[PDB]
């Protein structure tokens, strides 16, 4: 059973 | 030589177990908030002109904004459940003692922060002559609180420190 | 609100440091070592109930980077201001002689996340056993970090956290006995 992370939008 | 920092935070926020959940998603540029995606809002929001650009690009992102806007479940909801199975609800009861420093009440080791410390007397607690440090974080998922009493030191009376934390229905209770 | 959870990451110039850490009512869940790529948990206990993939938050922390670079360009290289710390140096636990314990140097309300901290005895530098958590975040994009120093308290010992940071012109040094 996972923890989730959300990535920063990449401005590359 | 000067430095150059980037900060990222996700919050999510809950009240009444998972009825009331907010996503936070904050872009910060040397300790400034430069844009948010507030799910309250459910848009993104340049709060300085210095997050127009970067509040442009999440917005024409292609399925973005949707992406944001779930977040209170596929992310919040979803994280809560994992820390609701032993995270959310851990309870270390506080470890009591009374020493001479003034007459000091140690409250150790407990978690959560919300704690009730009393000074009683003979059976009566008193208000005024108690100090209290307030809660101190100790970083290792425990607090402690020194709650003194300054007191005049006459034979005969027993002074009781009474200290009521949820860990416990029943109170943890110290005489002197 | 009863309960927050925050993922805080940050990535800083021209020191090339980035940490990746969860956050739970003020206490850290864990962190990602960038060194070892590995999830470390605050407690151990916690890897028991829950999982988390090091590489996502290495990724996290190479795009982190990257939209550092985009930032300083876009806003002509203003330099991030030094705030210094402010510090308390306290037992983790009732202290009774030849009982082992620890020291806690609890550092405050400063940017940008760099540290110079330095536990003395009696005047002399001590590292035995000595360990410290991540730069922990606070709502106003400032950082805390906690110091924790093994000692047996003994009658004559005295303790001073010394602290360096680009925000004080001189040392912050506090002591207990």
């Amino acid at each position: 059973n996972d923890i989730l992370s959300r990535l920063d939008p990449p401005e590359a | 030589p000067a430095h150059f920092l980037y900060q990222v935070k996700f919050e999510c926020q809950f009240s009444n177990g998972t009825e009331r959940v907010r996503y936070l998603h904050r872009s910060i540029y040397n300790g400034q908030e430069d844009v948010r995606f507030d799910s309250d809002v459910g848009e993104f929001r340049a709060l300085t002109e210095l997050g127009r650009p970067r509040a442009e690009y999440w917005n024409s992102q292609k399925d973005y904004l949707e992406d944001e806007r779930a977040s209170v479940d596929t992310y919040c909801r979803h994280n809560y459940g994992v820390l609701d199975g032993f995270l959310v609800h851990r309870q270390t009861a506080p470890t009591v003692t009374v020493f001479p420093a003034l007459l000091v009440c140690s409250v150790n080791g407990f978690y959560p922060g919300p704690i009730e410390v009393r000074w009683l007397r003979d059976g009566r607690e008193e208000q005024a002559g108690v100090v209290s440090t307030g809660l101190i974080r100790n970083g290792d998922w425990t607090f402690q609180m020194l709650v003194m009493l300054e007191t005049v030191p006459r034979s005969g009376e027993v002074y009781t420190c009474h200290v009521q934390h949820p860990s416990s229905s029943s109170p943890v209770t110290v005489e002197w | 609100e009863d309960h927050v959870i925050i993922q805080a990451e940050f990535f800083m110039e021209p020191d090339l440091t980035g940490e990746f850490m969860f956050d739970f009512d003020g206490d850290e869940i864990f962190h990602v070592d960038m060194q070892k790529k590995e999830t470390v948990w605050r407690l151990e206990e916690f890897g028991k109930f829950a999982s988390f993939e090091a590489q996502g938050a290495l990724a996290n922390i190479a795009v982190d980077k990257a939209n550092l670079e985009t930032m300083m360009k876009r806003s002509n290289y203003t330099p991030n201001t030094n705030v210094p710390p402010e510090m308390t140096v306290f037992p983790n636990k009732a202290v009774e002689l030849g009982e082992p314990n620890i020291l806690i140097c609890f550092i405050d309300k400063f940017s940008p996340p760099v540290l110079n901290v330095t536990w003395l005895q009696n005047g002399k530098p001590v590292t035995t056993g000595v360990s410290e958590t991540v730069f922990l975040p606070r709502e106003d994009h400032l950082f805390r970090k906690f110091y924790y120093l093994p000692f047996l308290p003994s009658n004559e010992d005295v303790y001073d956290c010394k602290v360096e940071h680009w925000g004080l012109e001189e040392p912050l040094i506090k002591h207990w006995e």
